[PDB]
């Protein structure tokens, strides 16, 4: 019955002058907690030595498999990672990457380890199957981001935060809660 | 417990009594006197009828009788105010060729 | 006959369009429920020009196609895109429409682009809100002209002149 | 006439194509025709591991997700007679309930946006929002969660969690009534929905109704109770109930379950303190990451497990559960290779849903839609 | 008029123009309201961008209305589907120059209004029949029987309410002894604002104007965001603006008569302030509605059949009645004051439990 009507309003009414909650985007970075899964990242060491020999053990985890690794056998003189197997082509089919975290669980170099993007979407499928440089430590942005960036000729951000890093990632810096 | 009378029953008719040691258990019947017996068992006081699952053993690493196999799940919803929570499988061997079987 | 062919409509009506989008979304999946997350609650959609946000394409011209479908919805979705008025996007969204995510079958359709042109895919199944947002923001720029392929490559500004409009 | 609703309208979002025979000014019956999604999940699951499988739990349940998998992990569990760490066990309720909320204010959410008044949603979405929050903390993931891992779940919580599980444990109280206060009252509420969403109790088990249809019809059947499965047991609580099929009674009984969700959560932070978070018997979990480094046979194991997967032995195997909607359980035969030789899954919905025709007898034209909507589709479970 | 001023066909036409495109304006900005004020009642941000508040995005809006096709489908008939949107629209403009906007001979000395007729109250309800008139047409021209059934509750429902505003502008009349705006204002000049009077007759009023197509009752069936009306959805473009359009401008010409009818729409012995004391009104009784039809749900017209017919239509001529009593034999209109206020008080009573 009645009353309630009026109650309804009430609440309401208090809200109206409430002062809102809603976060704008990308205008104050997304709240991100550590354990978060964007686009992998391809570590490294700070021997400058990439971690990941193409251990390949995320293609059995992968159901989507969504990973396409040429081996290699590594320079003895100039190893690009130290080991004796590398991963002469690294790509990842993002339409149907599963991200798996399996993934990363599964590798041993922890070579893969989601990163804190989403910022990805673009018009071409085939544009969408990330390659190995665009899925390191070293890139500072998404794909579009990034290729946007030199054509309009401006920086970059990518309007997350975290509380802290997750320690999983020892390289990349992102913005924590003192950038964006 | 609900159950037991039909227990006695299955082992006096002589059908084959699975069971894991997850305490699950079918019985396995013939098809003709299925709808009969399972007829019994709702009177004998089976309120829910949950489950069938149909089975193809096209392939299999040990022998089955039928290729086909149906099987039901009956309960007794202890809940209600009858029932026991007597809850247990029929598993009835189909032949391939006829894909019959009466209706429940 | 559109608004085009002077410096000034062009622009004009371009940003009349780009501004105004009115998303037709097409949930059949989990898609949807992120969806009404994706109108409300922490970010809005109406400074993008969206009060639809609702079933008809007679209130709208930006199809998402959003979610894994199958091939009874082919056909649907098909005509659907047909009774919408001539210019029209489509948002591929998700990675279970996208590609066919981690589903190898008969029964679904695997890379929904097949179905009807796209222009825009946002991958991730599920993506956040916010990729949704860069996306049309994205598609924004892209109606607009102020885009290209990541091989520098130009393009059309509408998604419909890819395959036949109607 | 026989009119046709098709799919994906108007926000109501089953793939529905109705034949309702009208009056033309009534409902008469409703010949429902679906099945315009399906994938055959139990199908292809045979064509991926069993760890790949979890993969796939999660993805048929927009609600909670977490249930399918935790039925499905039970079934294997029980199987290969595995055991779950006491704290596990913890983590796990906590989820699940936190997850039953999640529906909960997911079916209200839906239930005010599918027709009456349309904005209360945003605030159920807010707290929804929170919880979300939550298990995008612990998983990174805003929803699927593979958190819940075998021989209980992967690794220890956030810190984090424990605050912000507290706040919103003190905040949801209040909020819940005031959704509850929107509906109880409204003489209008009365009007459009006590009398509709007819069924006898005898016939919800006829034609097959699970719990808050069930108990919905006041029927006291909480698969937690009656075939009461871990740790709840051993937590007190009670069934919210109604006493008649009606939307009216439904929507009640599960603010009443939302508060009984709370006082579990409650118990189970009191419960809650260190401990391994999955089984340590390497053979049939996979090692810790962190020892890799160490020994052979680690390495070994590790490389096996995540490549081949273990057998489970020979053997078919049922656990029934509660989900939050309804009667679950995953009937699996194992044929002892790395995938099943058959994934049944029990879906509740589905078979709620054969009682559609039946619920929607007579009816009147406006009301049906809501009839629909009281009973919650998920689509997954009848598309399967 | 018979004591009122006069002004050229060429002042006359000018003040038309000009209050058409006021209205179009109007309406524009009113989205914007509705919108940004929507999503704070619901503790939300909103249109900011491209603006600043989302200013230019009707502009947008509008635009992309335009530049498309805009076509009658096969199974219906041109002309029409071209009249059935136009007639309302029409129709819906027309009336709203008879009510005034202030003082006599005071819009710059000129008469502030654009009509004035001395038969208020008949041309708004005469007026009233003929919006429905191209609903229920729309519904017809679809060639979907589903339309025309929505657009049949429609109408019927709608024309079950237009009767009750008929017996409530008996009332007023009585009270004046006439019927034109004007003097209605002038009696409230002396005596005070016409709701004290006859708080029922307010009361019931206001409820039937609810009734009005305003997206209040809000089912109907309605369109946005459920089971459409008839009138939509079988629409395109410009066409399907000019509905939506027509829906608001109803809302505000009802919101406008609220204010004529129980206050003055600027008197106020307080101050006189013309156009301010015109919005305020408005205002109020504008963010009133949009307060119920936020959080008051969408109605059963089966519900609402049963309501207004039986139970208030009844009470409202019942009502009128009675001050017929009193005014027939022309006694102390404090009779009446005493009365209205106690119904009021009584009504109000009866809320709480
Ligand atoms: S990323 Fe890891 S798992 Fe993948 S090939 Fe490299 S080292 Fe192996
Ligand atoms: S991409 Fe993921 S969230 Fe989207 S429909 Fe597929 S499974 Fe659902």
């Amino acid at each position: 019955t009645l009353k309630a009507l009026a109650q309804s309003l009430g609440i309401t009414l208090k809200y109206l002058f409430s002062k809102p909650v809603t976060v704008p985007y990308p205008d104050a970075p997304v709240a991100l907690k550590p354990r978060f899964h964007g686009r992998h990242v391809l570590t490294r060491h700070p021997n400058g030595l990439e971690k990941c020999i193409g251990c390949s053990l995320c293609a059995a985890a992968c159901p989507a498999y969504a990973i396409y690794v040429e081996p290699a056998e590594n320079d003895p003189e100039n190893p690009v990672s130290a080991g004796e197997r590398y991963a002469k082509v690294y790509e990842i089919n993002m339409l149907r990457c599963i991200f798996c975290g399996l993934c990363e669980e599964a590798c041993p170099t922890g070579a893969i380890v989601l990163g804190y993007d989403f910022e990805m979407a673009d018009y071409e499928y085939s544009d969408l199957v990330y390659g190995k440089e665009d899925m390191l430590v070293d890139v500072v942005g998404t794909k579009p981001q990034r290729r946007e960036a030199k054509r309009t000729g401006k920086p970059v951000k990518v309007g997350y935060v975290v509380p802290y890093v997750r320690p999983e990632l020892e390289g990349f810096k992102a913005p924590t809660e003192g950038g964006k | 417990m609900r159950l037991e009378r039909v227990l006695e029953e299955a082992r006096a008719k002589g059908y084959p009594i699975e069971d894991n040691g997850l305490g699950n258990l079918w019985v396995v019947l013939p098809r003709e006197r299925f709808k009969e017996e399972m007829a019994h068992y709702k009177a004998m006081g089976f309120n829910f009828l949950a489950d069938i699952v149909g089975l193809d053993y096209l392939t299999y690493p040990d022998p089955r009788p039928e290729r086909f196999a149906v099987v039901y799940e009956l309960v007794s919803l202890p809940g209600w105010k009858d029932g026991d929570g007597s809850r247990f499988f029929v598993r009835v061997y189909v032949p391939e060729e006829d894909p019959r079987l009466p209706t429940v | 006959r559109e608004g085009i062919l002077f410096t000034t409509l062009e622009k004009l009506v371009a940003w009349g369009r780009s501004n105004s989008l009115w998303p037709a979304t097409f949930g059949l999946a989990c898609c949807a429920i992120e969806m009404m997350a994706s109108t409300d609650a922490r970010n809005d959609l109406a400074r993008f020009g969206s009060e639809v946000f609702r079933a008809s394409p007679r209130q709208a011209d930006v199809m998402i196609v959003a979610g894994r479908l199958s091939k009874k919805m082919a056909p649907v979705m098909r005509r659907v895109w047909e009774q919408m008025p001539d210019p029209k996007w489509v948002i591929s969204m998700g990675a279970c429409a996208s590609s066919g995510g981690m589903f190898n079958n008969y029964a679904i359709v695997q890379n929904v682009d097949s179905v009807v042109p796209v222009d825009v895919y946002v991958p991730g199944c599920p993506p956040r809100p916010e990729a949704l947002i860069y996306a049309v923001m994205q598609l924004q720029k892209k109606v607009r002209g102020q885009a290209y392929n990541e091989r520098g490559e130009r393009l059309p500004p509408v998604a419909a002149w890819k395959r036949t409009r109607g | 006439m026989t009119l046709n609703v098709g799919p994906q309208h108007p926000s109501t979002h089953g793939v529905l194509r109705l034949m309702v025979t009208l009056s033309g000014e009534e409902v008469l019956e409703v010949v429902p025709h679906i099945g315009y999604l399906h994938t055959g999940f139990e199908k292809t699951m045979e064509h991926r591991t069993y760890l790949q499988n979890i993969t796939y739990t999660p993805r048929m349940d927009y609600l909670h997700s977490f249930a399918h998998d935790l039925a499905y992990a039970l079934a294997v569990e029980k199987l290969l007679g595995a055991v779950v760490p006491p704290r596990a066990e913890t983590i796990r309720v906590i989820l699940n309930e936190l997850s039953r909320l999640a529906s909960h204010l997911v079916f209200l959410g839906t239930g005010l946006l599918d027709l009456g008044a349309l904005t209360p949603f945003f605030y159920a979405f807010r707290e929804r929002e929170t919880i979300l929050d939550l298990f995008e903390w612990v998983t990174g993931q805003r929803f699927h969660h593979n958190y819940i891992r075998i021989g209980g779940v992967k690794e220890d919580l956030p810190e984090e969690f424990v605050p912000e599980l507290k706040k919103l444990l003190e905040v949801l109280p209040h909020r819940i009534d005031e959704y509850e206060a929107l509906f109880a009252e409204s003489p209008i509420f009365y009007e459009r929905a006590r009398g509709v969403g007819v069924i006898p109790p005898e016939v919800a088990i006829d034609l097959g109704l699970t719990g808050g249809s069930l108990r919905a019809s006041g029927v006291n059947y909480d698969v937690r109770k009656a075939y009461p499965y871990s740790g709840y047991e051993t937590y007190t609580f009670d069934v919210p109930l109604g006493e008649r099929g009606d939307v009216f009674d439904r929507m009640l009984v599960r603010i009443r379950e939302m508060r009984e969700s709370v006082k579990i959560i409650k118990q189970a932070l009191e419960r809650l303190e260190p401990g391994p978070v999955r089984d340590p018997n390497p053979q049939i979990t996979p090692p810790p990451r962190h020892l890799l480094e160490t020994s052979m046979e680690a390495v070994i194991y590790h490389f096996k497990h995540y490549t081949e997967g273990f057998h489970p032995p020979k053997g078919e195997v049922y656990v029934p559960t509660e989900s939050a909607r309804g009667e679950l359980g995953y009937y699996i035969v194992s044929d002892g290779g790395s995938m099943p030789y058959r994934v049944k899954v029990r879906a509740p919905s589905f078979v709620n849903l054969q009682s559609l025709p039946y619920a929607c007898k007579g009816e009147q034209v406006p009301d049906m839609v809501a009839i629909i909507a009281s009973l919650d589709p998920v689509m997954g479970d009848v598309d399967r | 008029t018979w004591s009122y001023p006069v002004d050229p066909y060429w002042m006359v036409a000018l003040k038309a123009l000009l209050v058409v495109v006021g209205l179009l304006t109007a309406f524009a900005f009113m989205t914007l309201i509705e919108r940004r004020l929507l999503a704070r009642f619901q503790v939300r941000m909103g249109p900011n961008r491209v603006g600043p508040f989302g200013l230019l995005q009707p502009l947008a809006d509008a635009i992309k209305s335009i530049f498309k096709e805009d076509i009658v489908v096969a199974q219906a008939d041109r002309f029409l589907f071209v009249l059935a949107p136009l007639i309302s629209v029409v129709f819906a403009l027309l009336a709203f120059g008879l009510i005034p906007f202030g003082p006599p001979g005071s819009f710059f000395g000129y008469q502030p209004w654009v009509i004035n007729l001395d038969l208020g109250i008949l041309y708004l309800f005469a007026v009233s029949e003929l919006a429905v008139y191209g609903i229920f047409l729309s519904g017809w021209a679809s060639g979907s029987k589903y339309s025309l059934l929505g657009s049949l509750r429609s109408s019927a429902s709608l024309i079950s309410y237009e009767l009750g505003l008929g017996l409530a502008l008996l009332a007023p009349v009585l009270l004046v002894g006439s019927l034109n705006l004007n003097d209605i204002v002038n009696w409230q000049k002396e005596h005070g604002w016409l709701f004290l009077y006859a708080f029922p007759a307010f009361l019931v009023y206001l409820i039937a104007s609810m009734a009005e197509a305003a997206r209040t009752p809000f089912d109907l069936p309605e369109a946005e965001q459920e089971l459409v009306g008839g009138y939509h959805t079988e629409y395109s473009s410009i066409k399907w603006a000019l509905f939506q359009m027509a829906e608001y401008i109803h809302f505000i010409t009802a919101s406008a008569l609220i204010p004529t009818l129980f206050l003055g729409g600027w008197t106020m012995p307080v101050l006189e302030v013309p156009y301010l004391w015109m919005f305020l009104k408005i205002a109020f009784f504008l963010f009133f509605f949009i307060w119920i039809r936020a959080t008051w749900f969408r109605l059963r017209y089966d519900q609402l059949l049963r309501f207004g017919w039986g139970f208030l239509f009844p009470l409202a001529l019942l009502w009128f009645l009675v001050t017929a009593l009193v005014v027939a034999l022309d006694l102390p209109r404090t009779y009446l004051l005493y009365l209205s206020a106690l119904s009021f008080l009584v009504l109000l009573g009866a809320v709480l439990y």
